[PDB]
């Protein structure tokens, strides 16, 4: 009822967890030669790349109601990972992704946690309006569920989390990768994901291959002192590998 | 020319036919396929996932996830029911949850299922319910000691959040209407065994979720058009 | 060519892959 | 050449019946089953 | 294709319970009725099959009507029809592939023609069904060179001709089609499976020359997957489709209608 | 049919230059992915099956449409047509073969008989199709004794029979059909195709007899190339045809416009 | 009579069907067929030629063979951009070539790219190119730097005129449109690497011309009308 | 296309042909047959009953 | 596969349990 | 006689060369 | 099953007795 | 019963001479 998870010159623990779950059952690994359509070398930093990024804590309240990022981009900013990324037309890779977030004995509370692919979420309104580039690209801070107007609602995704943001009902959530954290059980969750999409690498920036999103399915109540915890997230990408060397993009 | 003989039904198109038919592209050669995580080959296979239970569809948490989750107090000292739902797969609310949709497409039904509960209430917190399947042909249970003598499980929560427990299949026929008329396949009560029981600094509130899946035992038949989602008027190109 | 489902004959009268019937399982 | 549908837009030739009698189109050959008809 | 019959269950007093797991783990918790209930002994029959993908969108459905309205004058400048292919159109079809985020598999796609008569005679008619790739040259009147139809696919019918139909191999350039689409454009702009999905348009045009007869040609487009594999499966559409290649759903000054019904009190259902 | 892989390629310092080459020769340079890049290793399915000869020109187009107009009143007198037969009449065919010097193949003719109505009738509508050889008498009234196609290849088809469709051996008296023809007459006269590629002619006759109904024959004619072989590539048709059996196509009072589409600056595409 | 059924789909006619079909010239005999150098079997060989590029399309050589030239200066002292071109083989200016118009037959296409390059300056005329493919998924290169991070190859004119290289197929997916979109197959810039130097009594300029052909790799399917060619209004007999 | 002939009768409804027919439920598997007392097979079967003769049938 | 009455051939073109013809004795 | 392309039959019905179907590879 | 008269396959495509051909002699 | 002309199938469905297809040489 342990785990100690290591990458790169990066090792996680967690003294309590719910045995971490494989995306779709398929443990990740480099491409196909079989496969392949990138006909030149690919590059693989391996420990530099495949490591332990941890993001920015955001902040669960009795009052929140949801939080998703979109990997890759997330970590766009995050060591020659990030750099490889717009550097190389091309890219794959799956991750390891950890959830992690105490409180006490005497807290209550639960989370989703689930990693989706191809995740099309949809903007809040009615006609031709789609989504901006920008709005689905957060980077480490992602998306936090505030439901007080944007400034240009013409590309604002939904806020509205339960519709898992795309029109299919939260609760046929699980359907997806995912774990749970009931704070009264567990402590942290533990996901580990291949490549998932229809061809062998795609653009790192163009599209986001997965994910993730978090919801407070279970209100954080308590009698103590603290009643707002942090959650924090650490992504470890695993079998890093990028074709099409070129300059830098902006 | 070989005489031959032109059968009643020819020349008729059927939606559900199983023809052979010329290409439009020849000598096509469709990109090779890859290895790509995760595959799916029959529908069950969804059904025997847990998606999680609409259980509480007042108009008052009906578009919230409050819906899913059920409450219960640290105050309440007996015997109380504390929600029950049709059996039928594609009956509400089960009916909008992964299987009861699934099984929406098609006519026929059979098997047992899986329900499984999770209390989410403080480490410290303490309690016993009383899980109930009650065989139709008789009616909601009113009282604990009518609905145990069904089919039943205790429930102690105390460290293991979870407690899956199954709905046998017990039907007078093999398979059963996905659409369900006046007949019912009983129902899931949920009762206080114990109380609540929590310390002094503690929610004395508990929320308590529900899910649903197929067993080993479940199976769908008779394909056919799904209902729990329409479109009046049409869609933007 | 001919098998058992849930005897009968069937080979594909047409030269492309597509062409042919509803898979087997 | 006539019976009340068919009537060339010409002296001659053979007969346009009706329709394209003005229909933005050129069948009586002379041009004239579309000449001068603005209304 | 079978499933597992009921083992006699027995009075079980275990210090090993099966039933209490928990759900966190992210897994469906693995218990069978016999591990909770002193069951019975029974031979299931019961068959899957029909539970089989190809048993699933092995069906033809509608995807698309193309109306044609037939004008006599300008007879060869208009009286042609366009459709930019996709699925992404008609609810019942598109929910059920909806239910995975990739498919791959090929198309037969099988035609009807309603010919709704206007003058007191229909005469005779012939259409003709392009399939225009993209890139192709789109035709721009009922005579465009382009319905030589010298590389493309054409497909012909006419009145009395029984419903037409073809079979196309899955197209594509990757694995699959894609259901959904997390991504944009080269210039970060259509988020949609939009971006991958064009796949030409199909273009209808009668050939019958310039007649009498004012009348509606209304071909329904009706579409069955073949040979079919599918996966990562997402959970149902929840509400009405907005648009095409778009997830949207809020609707002009209405209300968010699940399909839920509500009810009283949880205590009764 | 298969495309060839790609192999692992590494580090080269060769003092051997396989890129640097001279066209000159008129070769065409040997230089594969590998020779210039550190290249993956690639297991290619792609298939060039449909990149055959018999793929590409394999495919049913339109040569001819033969409109024929009804004149009741000297019914047996007019009402038949004539067409000199070839290809060189209908673009989007024509280019595709024009693709090479020399082409040899069977012809797979089908044919679509269009019905204008223009009575508020019909009738029942009869049509003959003689295909009448070069040397052949060609049929001078409704009712030349010629129909009575004693030799001739005659092919029938009235309202309601499905398209008519027939095969044809390759023809000509040399192993292949003339594409080009950089000759003359044995009167030096008529540099082109023309010169051979006399096949004689088609020729349609309605046989319902003197009737009521004035109406419209439009039947299209549909050609497919089997058995296939062709040789000396030429390059394609840049600009619209003019003329048949001539290259021509300087045009009446209008620019030489290819297809070339122009820009502001080479260094921005 | 043999008890037969009619299928859906019958009697229509499909441009694209596989069926016999009676002869009309029965007992005919066709002209032997004979030796016939050069022949042809599959379009790819064709793809597989060297077909100059029309580079320069200003509005300005647009009906000449200058076109196809692009012309050197000896005066430029700097890494100076020389022009530039998308990749998609039925992209403009490639289109109109061989190849282009080939695949322009067909809406996919998967391969690497081979083009060639040949420097016409005087024998005593020397210079270093620099000839780079930037994948797509960025946008042109506006400095030299920008340009050669990507897939490139300096060429040095000396005493062979040519030198090939190549585009490697780079794709995402396996095919991709021949009519492409917005999508790119980015693009191949060209660059001063030293300057066009000459001696004394010398031209100052030099002509430099630009071929592409499909290598091993390069492969098309879809059949599909050609659309780099029309016929609007009917062609005379 | 195999060179086929139509036949006098063809496309025509007979309460009484017996014909194979395209199934409109694909992968159906009916509910399993079972153990039920006193099946029949043919018709005489009942014929060789005594049933009741009617033979008093005055208005009376 | 073909049989005896009150000598002919028949084999079920169809996949389906159902399709097939009328049963034997 | 029947084959593998890119299992089913095809003999020629037909007597003329002409008549047959589309050529192999 | 095929024959010689005044060669050709005839089996009974037809279950009943009544519904074959033309008899022989 | 198949054979080569100027492989197709051909046996006679008709039970009278005349019925027959054209002759062989
Ligand atoms: C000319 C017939 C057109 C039929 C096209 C079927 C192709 C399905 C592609 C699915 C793309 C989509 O809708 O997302
Ligand atoms: C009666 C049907 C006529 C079909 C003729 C096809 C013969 C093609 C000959 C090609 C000659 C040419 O166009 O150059
Ligand atoms: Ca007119």
């Amino acid at each position: 009822r342990i785990i100690q998870i290591t990458r790169g010159d990066s090792t996680i623990t967690s003294q309590d967890v719910a045995n971490a779950i494989v995306a779709y059952g398929v443990w990740p690994h480099y491409l196909s030669s079989k496969d392949a359509s990138a006909i030149d070398k690919p590059s693989q930093p391996d420990t530099s790349s495949n490591r332990f990024y941890t993001l920015r804590s955001v902040t669960w309240s009795s009052s929140s109601k949801g939080w998703w990022w979109k990997l890759p981009d997330a970590l766009k900013d995050m060591g020659i990972f990030g750099e490889n990324m717009f550097y190389h037309y091309l890219g794959r890779s799956g991750y390891t992704i950890h959830v992690q977030c105490n409180a006490s004995k005497f807290h209550q509370g639960t989370l989703i946690v689930a990693l989706i692919p191809e995740h099309q979420i949809a903007s809040a309104l009615h006609g031709n309006v789609n989504v901006g580039y920008n709005y689905t690209h957060p980077g480490e801070t992602g998306r936090e569920v505030k439901a007080e107007t944007r400034l240009n609602p013409d590309l604002q995704p939904t806020e509205e989390y339960w519709l898992n943001f795309d029109g299919t009902l939260l609760g046929n959530i699980t359907i997806f990768p995912h774990q749970f954290i009931n704070l009264r059980s567990n402590n942290s969750a533990t996901i580990i994901a291949p490549y998932v999409n229809a061809v062998p690498m795609d653009s790192m920036r163009s599209h986001n291959n997965w994910s993730l999103v978090i919801i407070p399915i279970c209100p954080l109540e308590t009698s103590s002192a603290i009643n707002t915890i942090p959650i924090t997230i650490s992504i470890s990408p695993m079998c890093a590998e990028f074709s099409g060397a070129r300059a830098k993009r902006q | 020319g070989l005489p031959v003989f032109i059968t009643p039904g020819s020349g008729q198109f059927l939606t559900t036919d199983d023809f052979q038919s010329p290409c439009a592209l020849p000598w096509y050669h469709p990109t090779k396929e890859i290895s790509i995580p995760g595959e799916v080959k029959n529908l069950v296979e969804i059904c025997q996932v847990d998606s999680l239970v609409p259980i509480n569809n007042t108009d008052t948490y009906i578009n919230s996830e409050n819906m899913y989750s059920v409450v219960l107090q640290s105050s309440i000292n007996a015997p109380d029911k504390i929600f029950s739902i049709r059996t039928d797969v594609a009956s509400q609310p089960l009916a909008t949850t992964l299987i009861g949709e699934i099984s929406s497409y098609f006519t026929h039904w059979t098997g047992s299922l899986r329900f499984s509960f999770m209390f989410c209430g403080t480490a410290n917190t303490t309690v016993k319910l009383l899980l109930a399947y009650t065989p139709p042909g008789i009616a909601e249970p009113t009282t604990r000691k009518d609905a145990m003598l069904g089919t039943h499980v205790i429930w102690d929560v105390g460290l293991q959040s979870t407690i899956s427990m199954v709905v046998p299949w017990i039907s007078a026929s093999h398979y059963r209407n996905t659409s369900p008329g006046r007949s019912t396949s009983g129902y899931i009560t949920c009762w206080y065994q114990t109380r609540l029981v929590i310390p002094p600094q503690t929610p004395p509130t508990a929320r308590l979720l529900c899910f649903v899946s197929g067993c080993k035992d479940f199976c769908l038949r008779m394909a056919r058009d799904t209902n729990l989602h329409l479109q009046s008027g049409a869609i933007a190109q | 060519a001919q098998v058992s489902r849930q005897n009968y004959f069937n080979i594909n009268y047409f030269k492309d892959a597509a062409s042919n019937g509803a898979s087997k399982l | 050449c006539r019976i009340h549908e068919i009537s060339c837009g010409a002296h001659s030739t053979q007969c346009i019946p009706v329709s394209w009698r003005c229909d933005g189109e050129n069948d009586c050959d002379s041009g004239e089953d579309e000449e001068n008809c603005g209304n | 294709l079978v499933v597992p019959n009921i083992n006699s269950s027995n009075p079980t007093t275990s210090n090993s319970a099966p039933a209490l797991d928990a759900a966190e783990t992210g897994h469906t918790s693995s218990v069978q009725p016999e591990d909770v209930i002193e069951t019975r002994y029974v031979q299931t029959s019961q068959t899957r099959d029909e539970m089989s993908l190809e048993s699933f969108l092995g069906r033809s459905g509608c995807i698309h009507e193309s109306k044609l309205e037939v004008t006599l004058a300008n007879y060869n400048k208009e009286n042609f029809t366009v459709w930019a292919i996709n699925l992404q159109e008609m609810a019942q079809i598109r929910r059920k592939f909806e239910l995975f985020t990739y498919t791959r598999f090929d198309s037969e796609i099988t035609l009807v023609p309603c010919i709704s008569a206007l003058s007191q005679d229909i005469g005779h008619i012939t259409m003709q069904y392009m399939y225009v790739p993209p890139g192709a040259p789109v035709p721009n009147s009922r005579d465009d060179y382009a319905w030589q139809s010298g590389t493309n696919a054409s497909v012909f019918w006419q009145h009395g001709q029984a419903y037409p139909r073809f079979s196309l191999p899955f197209l594509s350039v990757a694995s699959a089609y894609y259901m959904f689409y997390d991504g944009y454009d080269e210039q970060d702009q259509n988020y949609g499976t939009a971006n991958t999905n064009n796949m030409g348009s199909l273009c209808s045009r009668i050939v019958t020359e310039k007649h009498i007869h004012k009348v509606h040609i209304m071909t329904r487009i009706y579409h069955k997957a073949k040979h079919v594999k599918a996966w990562c499966p997402r959970p149902p559409r929840a509400l009405e489709y907005t648009r095409a290649h778009r997830t949207n759903f809020k609707i002009e000054d209405r209300s968010i209608q699940t399909a839920i019904v509500t009810r009283p009190i949880i205590t009764t259902a």
